[PDB]
Parts: C-alpha cells; structure tokens; sequence
C-alpha cells in the first residue's frame, strides 16, 4: 500500500516521521493556517533594508505577500499586499520609497499604515444636474483598509504576524534562544551586503530539519565542542559549536561571539539566523505548495566593519548560498529527500540518533531537535 | 578598434569559454584567465543597487582553481548537462598602458540546464562583462563579471557559468 | 481561517464576491458545464475566416476543441474536434481547406457536416477465402459521427452551442444587446486584419468584469455622456460612450456609429465586441483552468474600406492588444487580482459603487454590471 | 454531463472504454498499486548493460526509482533507490560502477544487495570522556536496509518486482508469449547499440494499446500473413506477421526468426519487445501521472553480429524511435488521443473491430487485444 | 559583400541593440533608427498569411519615441528583466541608390523574461529582418521587422523586443 | 587559420542553416551538404559512451533527401514553429589534402519549439561539430554531428535540427 488512506501517525513520540507529512497538500494548507498565519512571529526583514521614512520592502509570510514600510514617525508598519476593493495585489516592486500605498485599478489610496485615505468617486459625481454613483453611505474607509499585521523589531531584525493576540516576541523565542538571537543582533547598526536566492523543490520543513541536524555537516559537507538548545515548545533551536588562495579562509575571531565559533539558530517556522566564522546571514523560507520553497539569503555586516572586514565577510560568503562549497549540498539533498518521500508516501523516516528523548544536549550526535520539532508539529496539527 | 585577427580570436574566446564549460573538459575553466584574473557571478539586484555581494567571487586564478577542485571532489550535486548560448558579442573599448592593451567587451548569455531525464530549462541568464588581454597563449580574461537576471536560482549553481 | 471549508456566498444580493469564486477548480468545472457547454451561444469566429467551401478554422468552446467549416452548400457547420473511434483530436491545423474531415490513426472519414462516411475494413477483409474482422452488424455509421453543434451566423459573426435546445441567438442577447451587436455587424462583409493572442494567468470571469467595469478606464489607463445597458438576465452588457507622430490618433467618425463614439459589448460568457474610435475587433475568451485563460483578438475592417481607412484601423490598433498603450494594463491587473484572490480565498471583494441595484444606468459611475453578472452567476450555479 | 460524477463503466464486456479511464488520477494511482507495484514483473533492463561486478543502471518501476546492479558473485540485484534513514533518493547517476551503495546525507553504507552495512555514530562518539549519542541498542541493521525487489533474468532481459509472492516469470508470461520472448532473447549475448528517449504526454495505457493495435499500422504509418496471440489473462500479447539511398531498407532475413518476419510483444504493463525486420529493441514505459509517460528505447544487437550487420541495424533504426519514419506518428496520436479524452471525460471509445470477442485470431483486422487488455483492467481494478 | 569594418559594425549593431534594450538605458532604443526608420513587431501567423496587422507598428522614429514615453510614464506593468539572445546574423544583400548603400540582414532572437522572483522563460522568439544604412553616427536601422513565433504572448509585451 | 572572407562565409553558413530550417523553405535543408555529406543527430549519452546509435543517421545527401520527402509527405505530425538560436561559432582547425581544405568548427545551439497556441520551449539543445569544405556554390557541410543534451525528447523530432 504505497499511497495513504486515512493516515495516522505511527504510534506516539516522534522518532519516525511518516513520508506523507511532506507530500500532502491538505497538511501543507493546515501548516500555512497554524504556523504562518496564526500564533507565530514570522521574519519579514532587516531594519537596514528600510532606513528612511517612506522606504518599503515587499516580502512574504507563508504564501501571503506583505509590505514592510518605515513610518514617518520612525516605526515599522507591515500591511498585506492585497487591496480592499477587488483584492488586487497592487505592490509590484520589491522595494522603493512611497509616501502612500495606492492601487491603480481604481486608484484607491491608503496611508503607509494601511488606512484607506481615498476612494475616487466616493461621494459620487455631480454632472447636470445629478450626482451619480458613490458608495453606500454606510460604507466608510475605517473598515476597508489594508489588513494590518503586528510588528516586532529588535536588534535590527523585523518580524510580523497576522495574529494580533500572539505572545510577545521575547516570550515567543524564550530566554535561551533569545540569548543567541541577541548574540548576533546585539544592537549595532547593520549594513546590507546583499541577497542570494534559490528555489528548492522540497517540503519547507526539510530546511528546518536541515538546520536542526547537527551531525550531517561532518558527513555530508566534505569541505570540513558543541551543544544544542531549544525553547520551551521545542520549535526554535540553536546549534552552538567551537586551498590555493589563503583569503578563502582567513578566519579571524570576533569578540562579540564571544566564545562559540558558530551558532545556527532556527526561528520557527520562517527563518534561520546563521553565524558561521565571519559570515553572518538570515535565511528566509518562503513556501510554495507542499513540495517547494524559495530561500532568500540576506548577507549583512556591521557598521563598525572597516573595509578589510567587509572583504572578509564577502569572500567567506563563497562557502554558503546557492553556490557555496558547503551550502549547495543542502538544497540538493533536500530535493532528493522530497523525491524519496513522493516515491512511497506511506513509509517513514527514522530519526533515532541519541535515543528518543527530546531535550537540550551537550553533544552534536543526536536528532533530538528534529524529534522536538515534530513533537510540536503533531501537537499543533493534531496528527 | 580591433583588426580581423583580434576579432576572430575574441569571438573564439567567447565560444571556447562557453563550449569548454559545457564539456567534460570544464576543469580547464581556469585556463581562460591570467594569474591575477578575477571571476564574479553576481545577481542583477545586488549589482544595480551597489550591493557588493556576489553569488560567487573568485578573486584570483588560484581561487578559480580552488573552485574547480571543490566542485570536482568535495561537493555532492545532481549531475546535469549545461549548454551556453552566447549571443553576438560587442566590443566597447580598447585601452592601453605599460602592461599593454586591454579590450573591454560584453555578451549576453543563456545557460540551459538538462537534468538527466528532464526538460531543458533556462537555468541562468545574464550577460558577460569582460576585460580581455593578450598573452603568449592567446587572448585571456583579466576579469569576467556575469550579471545574471536569473536571481531565483534553480536550487544550485555548480559548474562554471 | 484563510482557506475555505464548504463555503457559502456572503449573503443574498451580489454586492460582495467571495475570493473563492475565482480560486475553486470544482466551481470552474461547474462553470464549464453550465455556462460554456449548456444554455449559451459561444463565439466561434467570423465568416470571412471561412469564405469558400471547404474552408475551416479550428477554435475552442470552453475547453473543447471545435472546427468551424463552410459547407459546400454555403452554410456553416461546427463540429467537435474529437473522433468517434478512439477520441483522437484529429484536426491539428488552425485553418485550411478540406474536402472532408479525416482521422489518420485508423483513417476514419467524415463529411464536412460531421457524419461518419468511412471506416476502413468496416465490412471486413476478404482474404482466402474467408471474411475476417469487420465491425459488429449492430454497428451503424449514423451513430458514430462527430458531435454536431448548433450554429448561428449573423452580421458576419458566427456563434455555436453544444446545447441544441438553446434559445435563438436574438432572444439569447435580447433586443438591446442585439441592437448593439447589429450596430457593429451591420451587414457589411468584413475583412480580417489580423490576430493577436495573449495568455492571462487569471480567472476568466475577471475579463468579463473588466469590460463590465465602466470607471476603471478613466482611472487605470493613463492614456487619457455615457450609458450602460443589459439584457434580461444581466449576463450580456453594452457600454456606450460619446504625441510625436500625429498618425497615432487621426480619429475620424464613421456614419455607422452613428451617435455613440465607443461601445464595448460583452456577450456572456465567451466574447467581447469592441468598437473603440476606429479599431474594431472581437476578443475571444478561451479558459484553461480556474486561474488562466487565453485571449484572442481578431481585428477586422470592412470591405468598403480604402487603404486610408485600413491604416486608420491598423495604426490605431497600437492602443489595444497585448502590447497596446491601453490594453496591457488590463491583463496585468487581471493577473494581479488573481494573485490576490489565491492569497486569501476566504475574503471578499466590495463592488458597491453606484449602490446595490442591478439595472441599466445612464452614467458610468457604478459597478452595477458586475453585480448583475454575479446575480446571473449565483442563479446559474446555485451558490 | 461532460465531467464524470460517481462514474460507472458503460455496461459489461470491454468493447467501449470510457474516456475517464485515461483522465482520472485516483485510477492512475490504483494502476500503480495494482499493475506496477504488485503481482507483475516490470522491465528493468538488459544484462549487457551491467556486464561486470559493481556495474549498475538506475531505472524506474511505475514511479519508483530502482537500481539494477550486477553482484560480485555474478547475479543481478535490484534495490529501491530510497534511503532507510530519511528516505533520500541517493543514486543520482544513470549508470556506473560501485563497490557499495551509500547515501551522503549522513553517509549510510549498503551492500550491493541492499543490506545496511554501516551507520556513522551508530554506537555513539566518546569525546572527553563520555560516550555521546548513538542509535538505541534495540536498533538492528537487519531491519533498515534498502527495499529489495525480486529479480527474474532470462535470455539477457531483466525484470523485477516489488511483490515477492509474484508468480514465476515463465508462468507470468505463459507458454505462447514466452515462446516469442525467448525467440528474441534466444540465449545469445547482446551488445547495446544505444538509447533513445521521448516524453509522450498521454496516458501510459495508450502505448500498450498502440502495440495491441494490429490494423492501424497499414493506415497510420504511410511508410509501408499474420496472427495475434495473448496469454491466459489477456494482459500480454504478441502480434506476429510474415527511396534515394538503398541502405535505408537493405532488409536481409536472418535464420533465428524463423518464419515470422515481425513480432511485437507487449509484456504488461511495463515493456514492449520489438522485432521489426532487422531492428530489435526494448521500449520501456515509465508513467508520470495520468497524462504523461516517458518512453525509453534500448536498441541492441547480438554478439555474433559483424560490422555489416551492426551497421544494418543502425541504419534501419531510422524508421523507429522518437524521430523515426514510422514511430513518431505513434507518440503524436497518443498525445492527441489524450487531449481528446481530457476534452470530454464522460464519453467512451469504441473498440468493436472484430466484434466483442476476446481471443487469438489469424488476421490483423481486430481490436481483440485491446478488449482483452481492458477485460484484465476491469478485473484488476474492480470497475 | 561587406568589408571587415562594416561586418564588425553590423555585428556590433545587433549586439548593441540587444544589450541596450535589456539595460536600464533601454529608453535609448529610438537611437538605433534613422528618423524615417520603422519598427514592426508582427506574429508569424499574420506575416505568413498576408494579414497586415502587427502587434506593434511604429512607422517613424517619432512614433518609436512616443512608444518609449508611453511605456515609461503612462503604462502600469509588472517590472521584469529581459535578455536578448541574438543568434549569428546573416547578410543577405547589399544594394545601391542615390542615398547610398542598404544592407539587408537577418538574425534569429530569443527574448528571455525573468519576473522579479520567477523562473527565466522564453518570453518571445522569432527573427529580425532588417535594412541597415550608414549614417555619420554609424550603422542604423532603416526598417526592423520582428516576425515572432511566440504568438501566445505571456500576458503583455512592454519593453522593446 | 581562415581569412576574413572565409570567416564571413562560415558565420553565414551557420546562420543560413539555422534560419532556413526554421522557415517555410526548410525543404532546402539538403543543399547545405555536399553529395557525400552526412548528418547525424545523436544523444549525448550515446556519444560520450561510445554507443554508435543516433536519433537520426543520414549517411548521404540522398538519405537527407529521403528524410525531407518522408517528413513532407509521409509523416502525420503536430505542426509547430522551431527557432534555432546558434551561439557564437568557433573554428578549431583547417586541414589539407588534394581534395582541398577542410575546416572543423563547432557551435552550440538551442532549438525553441512553439506549438500553435503554446508557450515557447527549449525543444532540443546541444552543439554542432562540423567539417566544412568549399564548393563552387560556397561553403558546404561535409559532415554535421549534432550531439544533443535534450535526451528526453518532447515527443517527436520532425523538422531538421
Ligand atoms: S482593486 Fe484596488 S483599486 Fe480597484
Ligand atoms: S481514432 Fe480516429 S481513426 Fe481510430
Ligand atoms: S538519508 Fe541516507 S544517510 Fe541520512
Ligand atoms: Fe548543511
Ligand atoms: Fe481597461
Ligand atoms: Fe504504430
């Protein structure tokens, strides 16, 4: 029986993940409902991407286009890129500077906070000698602005959420994972070094798994003191660890680290924060169906970086991204795993390294972060 | 601006680069560069906005050799055919110093990928921006910049563009 | 709750269209069943496209390939492009001239009316000296012809319908819509100027809306006394209204107008008749799933046109079509609306301009034609 | 009613195949479960493709990737190309030479028979000085090897099956069809001439039909004493029958035929064995959804062939393959038939040539092989 | 038929047109034409059947400027990158009248579109049929005809082909 | 290696072949070959592995004529447009016998197919490997080999590649 019928998870615990957890579109739509559109903070960008008032950057949450714009007061608004009249996705550029949002189908104008400021022909058109058209006078702009999202900005990073009753960002991450978040985003002003983008034909969860997988780097990436910590709900995680042209390494330790040499922090479900040697990046997951996701790397540095340090970060970025000596393996194996899952969706994986227990460890020889991820997955999705 | 012999050698250089990086002899990729030559593969969005990040920045022929070795021996990747379609090149300038002459030239390119039993797709499209110098071995690249439109990379770029 | 579960239309009336009306494929299949394959005349072409006997043009109705051929007697037959033996879509050319239709898989020959005239080895094969094979003596040619369609030709335009008990074309359009139809197709013989084709990734209804939208042109198309009329069931509609190279306008009024300056006539669900300034065209909707449709512009002139008038039409076609100064906006906004709809299919549009009434108006400041369209939609599909 | 709703087969017998037999994806998945993954031997290749130990060829069964490798002892193993840890499809090359299979995500090592030989850190890693991680000690390698398939090799051809309780290959083919199987694969060692590949966008069954269609070739392929036999269950079949550059024919009879000049043998559901004049090939069906299939021609000769006979086979191959004078028509009509079926999935084909009888005939003028195919289809699929 | 200098300038013309209309300086498109030059973009079905309708018919350099202005300031469109891959041009004829010489040349082209985060697709493919003349500013187009195969347009054609 | 006139005629040969086999006059395809010329269209997997089988092997101009007639009058096929985008050719060698000079050259190609109302797709991509000789009618192909990457053929190859 290769294709499932009324599937049920193989028992309790999470030491065996069924293949259909990656191949079912109904499960994926429920994932969009419960992990991206409710009860979660999802990454929308960096403050440096929108330094001045009016600066906006288009991005995504789950599969919903949103706009992150800097308000004239200095705050950050996040609105849904869908108009109130007839649902047109009106914002087409990736970035720019606008005093207001506007949809040109019928030229509805909204403030930078999403408030409907103008509707052409709202009170009608008097011609000779009649007033024609107009909106029904019960309709007022207060109720037909852009869907607004709540915003959490911290350390230079910007998250947002459709759910307005979501726990505060700090309580969302928990103390231990928030320590490493702040460890990279330590209050300095960041400078954007650039973007890389890749479309990976696998289930989005496989990327979280890949950055919740601590012992694959020593076995997969042939271009090569650890501890793994989690938040209360096992959703977020932190992995802590201590050639012809010498410039291709030229690794110089940095004081702000300040003792772990590498930390890979997965903030569920939307983002990875990478600190590897001297390269520092965010990795944004943007799902597209159950079997594909886009992956956007924002590589950045700090303002106190001189030009030598900028060159250091840039050259070491050659190890990561869609072409890196290390990172291409990840997309490749994620695609191949998805092919395997689709091949026999009734089967199951075995994530049993380090036992079946879920908890923070002081070694890297365990799949406990994935076991915790799928404990949380079963709880949130009722599977 | 260039005489017929140089123009012939230049079109041959573009074609040689394209066809060698599509063949089983792609490891000869560094031979198109002088020892101080550079190779940059950069998204259009970074380039147009003055953002210095590339998809790949090999700042010496030695780093290019590094990349060749890494690709050939240290990277697990889906094997694939690639086919460079390089449009008609254009010669923009010829300049002169005590090292000799430099020729600046451009050419649009389309890299077509074929996974083993798959359709042929537009993997990576953009243009070359080259400074070309003459060595005893023929025309060689002093610097090659590939500004590519295909920012949404189809999962991975392994072989030379 | 972003994705619908057994959704119901937001109340009665038709002033708010839910997003899932554009995003549901089961709804689209029902649309094909009830609006394209039943109870409707659908556009299949122009008589000038098949002037001589044997001249055929392949086209589509909904998603069903058909062939429109001029009969040797002078009439017009329309048959389904599906063979009776094993259903092969045998006609591959767009146009041509055939003495008869034939499928080459087993060389079944059909008259130009769709009647099965030949089946190789139908009566068997005499060999030595026994007859071998042949069709069962229950098999009769009369029962395995091409699916024949009802054909309606008027003013030079040709519609067809699979439903043979469909109301006549004149009663199908009603007096007013038939009046504007005849205003464009006034009995003159037409000259084909050419074809333009564009694939728009949006729901097909969005095109009808776009030409039942009277006040979007004055707000969307930045390249610049009206009335809107409808048929009985609110499905068809008529919108009536009164640079470096000067040739790009040179607008000259034509007597056949003769009072109105522009009329855009939507014949539901398949066609638009465009009379704009000096350009005259049909715009054919050919759907492909709920989220895409092809759009074929047949630009034509009249036989009495000299070469001055032929250029008037040719140069003014630079304003329309997939590249026109005016028409590209339409496809763009339709695609963007579809993206918005797919983003949050539980939401709803607000089409309240001009109030909530459905009826013929004497101004352009209302969305009443869309309200009538979706009144008819809810009636036909029971939602 | 153009689209089916709770469809039921049109009556009894199998002289009318409904269009939805080719257009339904649930039916296609059931076809994969019951015709490709159970109770059937499916073609995986030729022994000559893997002459030496370690030689492997990657191929497919239904939609499941498998690997056919020659064992160090001289036998042939067939294993599923899916890893036991997290289901990664690990074999990426089409062919090559391997000491063992291995997945590089976490470097699991398997024998060439599929047995899990190595798991890094299975037993843990003692660092300083605690042993950390490892697999639970109830975990046994014996239970997490590659899914092994049963293998049947005969005459140089190699079939495989996931079902290990499958009837023997000889009883699978039956005596009559095994006679022609052995007639082509008569024990000589084969030399591979090469591969051709084509993606045909039609339902895979249409290919079987096409080589169970005896009277189309004289009517479709205009580049032109018979008998056709079937096995007990009507699934397999054998069709037996007796220019500027002259080299494009140069047909020379060869003694091993001997007496039939052409035999087309369909082994359900996966392969065709073609003997046409002097060209001999296998044609492998590799389905991909209900509306497409890949088709791989392996053209081969025999070891005793000289340099004259090799070139003869090569030049005569210009009639077959995706570009052949004869074979391109087949893919074309299969695609067009699929288009027709999708156009009106409630309709039905008429395969009534030669009556309603299912049985071996002495002429080509019958559709009895297709009627038997669909008798077997209804029985296995419960329709 | 043409000397090396003219051939060099001709290949440079094809390449310049392609790469300039792919760049941020695409508004300089009208400069490739003489003042009376024409630009027609016509489907293959219209051209082959003798139907005079084009997708776009700009019958003077002034009308080409009009088109540039319309695209730049009066048309709401999805932004995208485009990349012309122009095949090897071929020279068909050189003729002579009192203005001077005319060169007739052809070249196949493939325009590859990349919407902002999308795959690179074949947007529009066809061939150029050009009459080329020499002006004090270099070789220029007297007439350019773009017969395109890609009749089913991916929703809209905005930037110059 | 070659003078300017020969290089001009060579590029014209590549471009002529491409554009003629995309046009309504594709039946003139055999005219690019000498009477003993060969045309082989072979998958990359067969070529690289030394397997002699081609997708199509026409071993004389007569057999090419055979193919032209078969395609035009004896094969039921979906009509389609095809568009050759031939990258910049490269000249590898010039050799000499009493028969005359032979020029060996290569060029990558991408053939784009457009079915009647469909998207433009990469039908077949690979490269040419040619031996070119000079005849009184101009440069002609003595042998043309098309090693194609697009092994999974989109259902059928009808018109000349
Ligand atoms: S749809 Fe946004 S303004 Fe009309
Ligand atoms: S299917 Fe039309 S002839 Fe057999
Ligand atoms: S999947 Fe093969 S080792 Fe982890
Ligand atoms: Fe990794
Ligand atoms: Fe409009
Ligand atoms: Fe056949």
């Amino acid at each position: 029986p290769v294709f499932p019928q009324d599937p049920k998870w193989p028992g309790e615990g999470s030491s065996r993940v069924p293949f259909w957890a990656y191949t079912r579109e109904d499960l994926y739509k429920r994932e969009l409902e419960r992990l991206f559109y409710a009860n979660h903070w999802c990454y929308v960008g960096l403050e440096a991407e929108i330094p001045n008032p009016g600066d906006f950057k288009r991005t995504v949450i789950g599969e919903r286009s949103v706009i992150m714009v800097r308000d004239p007061d200095g705050g950050i608004n996040v609105v849904e890129n869908v108009c109130a009249h007839r649902g047109m996705r009106f914002c087409r550029e990736r970035h720019g500077n606008a005093k207001d949002f506007f949809c040109p189908y019928h030229q509805w104008n909204y403030s930078l906070k999403g408030d409907l400021q103008g509707v052409p022909f709202r009170r009608g058109v008097k011609q000779d000698g009649k007033v024609n058209g107009g909106m029904p006078k019960d309709f007022k702009l207060e109720e037909h602005g852009l869907t607004k999202l709540k915003v959490a900005a911290r350390g230079g990073a910007v998250f947002a959420s459709f759910d307005h009753d979501v726990e505060p960002f700090e309580e969302f991450l928990g103390p231990t994972i928030l320590h490493y978040f702040d460890r990279v985003f330590n209050g300095r002003k960041l400078k954007i070094l650039g973007y890389r983008r890749q479309r990976i034909p696998g289930n989005w969860k496989l990327m979280q798994e890949n950055i919740k997988d601590p012992y694959h780097p020593g076995l997969l990436h042939t271009w090569f003191k650890s501890e793994l910590k989690m938040d209360a709900k096992f959703r977020h995680a932190a992995m802590i660890s201590t050639v012809n042209d010498p410039r291709l390494l030229d690794i110089v330790p940095e004081p702000w680290w300040g003792g772990p040499t590498a930390v890979m922090t997965t903030i569920f479900p939307s983002v990875i924060i990478q600190q590897q040697v001297n390269s520092v990046s965010t990795r944004h997951i943007q799902p597209n169906g159950h079997g594909s996701f886009d992956f956007v790397w924002t590589h950045f540095g700090f303002e106190d970086d001189n030009e030598e340090w900028t060159q250091r970060r840039l050259i070491q970025a050659n190890l990561f991204g869609p072409a890196g000596f290390v990172s291409a393996d990840d997309g490749e194996v994620i695609e191949w795993s998805q092919e395997g899952f689709e091949q026999k969706p009734t089967h199951r994986t075995v994530i049993e390294m380090g036992g079946h227990e879920i908890g923070d460890t002081d070694h890297m020889v365990t799949e406990t972060l994935i076991r915790g991820m799928y404990d949380y997955w079963r709880k949130v999705m009722g599977e | 601006m260039v005489d017929f012999k140089t123009y012939f050698e230049l079109l041959n250089l573009y074609s040689d680069y394209a066809m060698v990086c599509d063949s089983a002899n792609w490891e000869k990729w560094p031979d198109f560069f002088i020892e101080t030559g550079t190779y940059r593969l950069q998204p259009r969005e970074n380039f147009e906005q003055g953002l210095p990040l590339c998809l790949l920045a090999l700042e010496s022929k030695a780093m290019i050799r590094d990349r060749v070795y890494g690709v050939k021996e240290t990277m697990y990747h889906d094997p694939y055919y690639q086919r460079h379609i390089v449009g008609t090149p254009r010669v923009l300038s010829v300049e002169r110093d005590a090292d000799g002459e430099r020729i600046t030239a451009e050419a649009s390119y389309a890299v077509i990928r074929t996974k083993y039993d798959g359709d042929s797709t537009i993997f990576n499209a953009g243009y070359y921006r080259d400074v070309i110098v003459r060595t005893p071995e023929g025309l060689k690249l002093k610097s090659r910049l590939c500004v590519y439109d295909s920012e949404m990379i189809p999962n991975s770029v392994i072989y030379p563009i």
